[PDB]
């Protein structure tokens, strides 16, 4: 009774999308429910406190399509259980693949981690967030995403982090303060390697126990999204964690497995359910934005047709039940149309990491400013490939890890130049067609590399460098958020003004939709330019908007102060120009009045 | 006043200056600021109080510092400071005051007093101005606290003007050009007896919540106050009157540095009974705001 | 089904306001039903002769709510009965929180009180009084209460008091002499301790047993009703008596306490809806049952705080809500020794709800500038004249009662200073002022004689004073001061428009002189606190003509010189206390003057 007839088949089917209602611990008043898929078991038995650990008093009953399940009377919330499965002459003990909470029986979870019945009971109050929350569409809105990893954000106390509750307001108010849209979590799955960062998964249906409860994870998502902030999980599709007591050879044989060694098994109908029902578990049950899949790469190429047929049929069945959801993919080895849908051959992902622009932007700019000029087509050459797919232009934690160093780092020069550059690639990185993803700590320009077990170094928020960085980032934001002439990506959106200054390594372009234009000025060299002429397709008066070297920013305060007038005499093919004065190593950013 | 008590040279003094004063130049206008809770600052001589026209209401800007300055987190517990204000704004003739002596000293800027990042800052600190424009009484704002300066003023150099260019602070200095504007043009705001303001809902002690009405013969001005981020949906404010009512402030309004969010007017009552009133306004309540609303004609 | 599921469901709720409906004993002929709240008992059973005092014998069902209840045949009125609440191992016999009824079986109430099962039919013949009281609007009607402690006001033998009805004719014959309005009856709620004088309570329900039955004492208020005077109840729910068979732990565990430094762990949960329900619906209890007409809360402010507690506000609120809502003109009155705002407010406006506070500032003050030589009152004439800054903060009672003729404190006579006339004429004149003042009044017992003694509750009233001069005079004076403020309503509004200054400058001389007013009317108040005699002493008024000398304290009938105006007093037009004309008097020694325009 527990399981219905079109339950069997549409798990037979890999169909069952819904499978978390089913599979996992079920908790009611007077017992809890237990269901598995142990295809390839002899035996299925649920043990616990509730029962002495006794291998024999409740035995999950077999039924189709080699799930098993069976009632506990006396199993209450919170009540630790654990599957003994029987193979053969062998037996093993193993976790719920479906548990919606886990915690470590010692308190350290390298050691343990156990399933634990858990109720999902909430009642939020995000309706507002949600019935204007904007997926697709979103590709003409500003997407400014601040990446964050809960533990390494802030500390209560040292070596302490921040409760799912208690995280709440203090990260509200900063996105809130410095203009992002989004924020995207690095995975909050269950994990037992604090180390891993969240990416070697035991538990993909419960959130890490490390800050609180599966209710504290709701009460944050309703949080942040009655502020109107937007929340985006990391999802690991690509691979389980090698755990023993996990998703490891778990029926006996291989099941999530295939039949190295921990890529999940898409041939499997069984595991399409999982990870597609997972997808749906964090969209429904936590009210999530956006999904993140990394290293789609690893999963395209072994053509692993099973694994693209996957992809596809999980954004496809992502955006049936939730039209206005987000899906992002980080792919390396340039693989077409990944922002594609799939009715144009596409993996149907709404967005696409521009690792490519990345790249760009950092060689560039590692090198010393008098460089520059040799390389001025790496700068310039990014809007050859800037359109091929809905981009993210992402600053990741990937990047400022394992001897990458840190943005701050990767810049050249004395602190003041390096905190001009930084400011010079967020301005570009704005300027530049696509969304913006700025990882933790990049937005005060931190001295170190992320070290994840310990908290960002907030401290160096009261040296006048890393505060003004700070207020740069908020302004652009804020000028993001209010201008849409950047709220459109497309080949329209941008026009070229001029790329032929590589002596000076100078550029300038536009940012347009319909009749709004901005136009960035960008010096890439600590010598200033005077008497510099720009052409302008409009005349008139124009207005300095944001100029990176302003004081507020820690600049040295050279701009174009008086409203700028323009010139009516032919420069760079347009009608009209204005002669400039360009600050060191700054962006410039004109609106006509 | 008192010596550590009584000095009656001073009181007969400070009696005599007021009366040969308002004697002399009736239109004259004599504030004092005293300490303790003394009475009949602002009542006349001849009912035996000091003669002055105005007294400072410090005992009003304590209690609202003392509030805001604490975490949204925490304004729940604190609720009845900030509600119980009005019984003793009544007391006396009353400038609600925030001074260049509430700013200095380790003290903080009226902006470094307020909770939170910039953003909630500069939401707060327009919020204050919101309730004490609203709050009964004449105002005092000390300079470089309408713009919301870091910091404490120092009188060996001039205001931070500079913030005047940086968004969060231009925005303030509207907000409070804005409230003054309101308070020059409504007769509502301008008497300051305990006729002049109704209560409209305090116990919303959980959400941080309080709506109150400042009204002169028909004119009424309705506000109703957020003090907390997150904004509130559906929110119901019983009305005296039944109509169609307009916005004609909001604090979180773009021009001042907020999210934007609002009503957008044209608020019709719903003939629906709420806070003992017969009618209500069904409202979304933006965060750290304050709404000023009217009735339309 | 003794019990409605809307019951149950009002338990829960805290909304039963009517509770004692159901719960503790009610009696029916062939035997009495048994209802107690014990949520955290895993037993309850009913022990009485009616079962030889044995425990399983009537084992009550549990209910709804930790609502208990159970029949006995048998069990009748006037029969003792006990509650034995087992919680685990321990087991304990408790009394009746909701009993109407006790008494000692031992004979003294420190050894053993008893719950007794009671019948409340009583007949009243108080329907005029009741389809007339005011309350709210005695805002604007003269409240002159009469404070009293029933056993030590009057003796039939030394060390034996007057029962409720016994005491009926007495009191009310002398409260109408006296023309007080009101009695405040020092509460009479059932307490072990007689030193307590109450305060310390165990059977909220019950009437003490000490003055009679319940129905004597509800007799006794019928009596003075049809004899036109009020009755308030002092009440006490701040904290309760540390009895361990009474409310302290009484399921086995933290029941009626929290689970106040005066009284710590005697302090009611008003967290609990269960407590609520025990606290309002004998607040009900009282004004439906005894028909009582108010109720005084003392030591408001140890409820208020431990730092404010809220529990208490919102229960304080509700309390006053749901009175004024089932009984609409019923009195609440609240002392609070806090300057804690708007006591007297509506809830509506975040008020506590109360009608009238203990003006307990102008008592100090007023107490403190009097026990003051008049030589020395000259350098402390502030705290005379400031009392009106404050007297309209709230609906006031101006207060003299039994806290401050206690514990050295010493009689209202012991205050005042000087020789025997000055006491005496100073009291008159203290009165005098305190019924001039803003505010209604409120006297203990025998400070109409201006009695020698502390108030001594093991004792009766020192009435033989009555027969010397001093003291008969003060009660003659208070007894024409009474008829005065009845007569004119110049002095029910004690609002800020009711009182204008004449003068109050004259520090040297010790003087005041003020104006009570309403419409027409206007009583003028002149008043000399210094034992000389003052001659051409001008007084501005509004009105000229011919003014009356209604009342002065020095006149020989009330002990005093006998200076006087005695009337015939005609206003002469020049600009006095900048007023259009004024009045030339005679000041009399230590002395209040009081003066109308003649009509």
């Amino acid at each position: 009774s527990w399981l219905t007839e079109e339950d069997i088949r549409r798990w037979e089917s890999g169909t069952f999308y819904d499978s978390y209602r089913k599979l996992g611990a079920h908790p009611d008043e007077e017992g809890t429910w237990f269901c598995v898929w142990a295809p390839h078991a002899d035996a299925v038995s649920v043990l616990g406190a509730f029962n002495n650990w006794d291998p024999e008093a409740h035995q999950l009953e077999r039924y189709g399509a080699g799930l098993w399940a069976g009632y506990v009377p006396g199993a209450l919330p919170g009540h630790a259980y654990k599957y003994r499965i029987r193979h053969g002459f062998y037996q093993a003990d193993k976790t719920d693949p479906y548990a919606f909470a886990m915690e470590p029986p010692t308190g350290s979870p390298i050691e343990g981690l156990a399933s634990i019945i858990t109720r999902l009971d909430y009642t939020w109050h995000d309706d507002a967030w949600m019935q204007r929350r904007k997926g697709p569409a979103s590709l003409y809105e500003p997407v400014s995403i601040y990446e964050v990893h809960l533990g390494s954000w802030r500390h209560k106390q040292p070596g302490v982090s921040f409760s799912y509750r208690e995280i709440a307001e203090p990260l509200a108010d900063y996105v809130q303060d410095l203009g992002f849209t989004h924020v995207e979590l690095l995975p909050i799955m269950e994990h037992p390697y604090y180390g891993s960062w969240g990416y070697q998964v035991v538990g993909y249906y419960a959130p890490t126990f490390r800050y609180g409860t599966p209710q504290d994870l709701m009460y944050l998502i309703d949080y942040l999204h009655q502020r109107g902030i937007g929340v985006i999980l990391d999802w690991v599709p690509s691979h389980f964690a090698a755990d023993p007591q996990g998703l490891v050879y778990f029926d006996g044989t291989t099941l999530f497995e295939y039949d190295g060694t921990y890529v999940f098994d898409y041939n499997k109908p069984g595991v399409r359910n999982f990870l597609i029902s997972n997808a749906l578990f964090w969209l429904d049950y936590y009210h999530v934005d956006g999904l993140r899949v990394d290293a789609v790469a690893s999963m395209l190429y072994r053509e692993n047709l099973e694994a693209i047929d996957f992809i596809k049929k999980f954004n496809e069945t992502v955006y049936l039940h939730f039209p206005e959801a987000i899906t992002i993919a980080e792919e390396s080895t340039a693989w077409p149309g990944v922002s594609a849908p799939t009715y144009n051959n596409g993996l149907g992902f709404l967005y696409k990491w521009n690792m490519g622009w990345m790249h760009d932007t950092l060689d560039y700019m590692r090198r010393d400013p008098v460089h520059r000029k040799y390389h001025h087509d790496t700068l310039t050459f990014s809007l050859w490939y800037a359109f091929s797919e809905h981009y993210i232009l992402p600053l990741s934690h990937d990047e400022v890890v394992h001897g990458k160093g840190s943005l701050w780092t990767k810049m050249p020069g004395d602190d003041w130049q390096k905190a001009a550059n930084l400011r010079l690639l967020y301005g570009h990185m704005w300027g530049h067609p696509g969304k913006k993803l700025l990882f933790m700590g990049g937005e005060f320009g931190q001295h170190h590399e992320w070290n994840h077990d310990t908290q960002l170094e907030w401290h160096l928020l009261d040296q006048p460098y890393h505060r003004g960085i700070q207020a740069w980032v908020r302004d652009l934001n804020h000028l993001y958020r209010t201008h849409p002439a950047l709220w459109h990506d497309g080949p329209e959106g941008f026009e070229w003004i001029d790329f032929n200054d590589r002596d000076q390594s100078v550029i300038c372009y536009l940012r347009k939709h319909t009749d709004r234009l901005l136009l960035f000025v960008l010096n890439f060299t600590p010598v200033p330019r005077e008497h510099y002429r720009v052409g302008v397709p409009i005349g008139g008066p124009w207005r300095e908007v944001l100029n990176s070297d302003a004081v507020a920013y820690g600049g040295s305060g050279m701009g174009n102060f008086g409203r700028v007038e323009a010139v009516p005499e032919s420069w760079h093919g347009r009608p009209f120009h204005l002669e400039l004065t360009l600050p060191p190593l700054a962006i410039l950013i004109l609106e006509p009045e | 006043l008192y010596r550590d008590r009584e000095n009656l040279e001073a009181i007969d003094f400070i009696k005599k200056f007021n009366e040969t004063v308002y004697l002399h130049f009736p239109e004259a206008i004599t504030i004092a600021e005293e300490s303790t809770a003394w009475p009949g600052v602002s009542a006349p001589t001849y009912n035996n109080g000091l003669g002055f026209l105005y007294k400072w209401n410090m005992g009003w800007m304590h209690d609202t510092l003392d509030y805001m300055r604490r975490d949204p987190v925490h304004r729940k517990y604190h609720h009845d400071t900030l509600t119980f204000s009005l019984w003793y704004a009544f007391s006396e003739h009353y400038i609600l005051p925030l001074s260049h002596d509430e700013v200095v000293h380790g003290k903080g800027s009226l902006w470094t007093k307020m909770p939170g990042d910039d953003w909630q800052k500069a939401a707060n600190l327009r919020l204050l101005y919101g309730h004490m424009w609203g709050h009964p009484g004449k105002k005092l704002l000390f300079m470089g606290g309408e713009f919301g300066q870091h910091h404490e003023w120092n009188h060996d150099t001039q205001l931070e003007w500079h913030l005047l260019d940086q968004p969060y602070h231009r925005g303030i200095q509207a907000w409070v050009r804005d409230l003054n504007h309101l308070y020059r043009t409504h007769p509502a705001l301008w008497h300051d007896g305990p006729e002049g303001f109704e209560w409209i809902d305090f116990n919303d002690r959980d959400q941080s919540v309080i709506c109150y009405l400042r009204k002169h013969t028909d004119r009424l001005l309705l506000f109703v106050l957020n003090f907390t981020p997150v904004p509130r949906e559906h929110y119901r404010v019983g009305v005296p009157i039944g109509g169609p009512w307009r916005e004609v402030l909001n604090s979180d309004a773009v021009a001042y540095g907020g999210s934007g969010m609002g009503n957008f007017g044209r608020v019709e009552a719903v003939p629906e009974s709420w806070h003992g009133r017969p009618f209500h306004l069904e409202l979304t309540l933006p965060p750290l705001a304050i709404l000023i609303l009217e009735p339309e004609s």
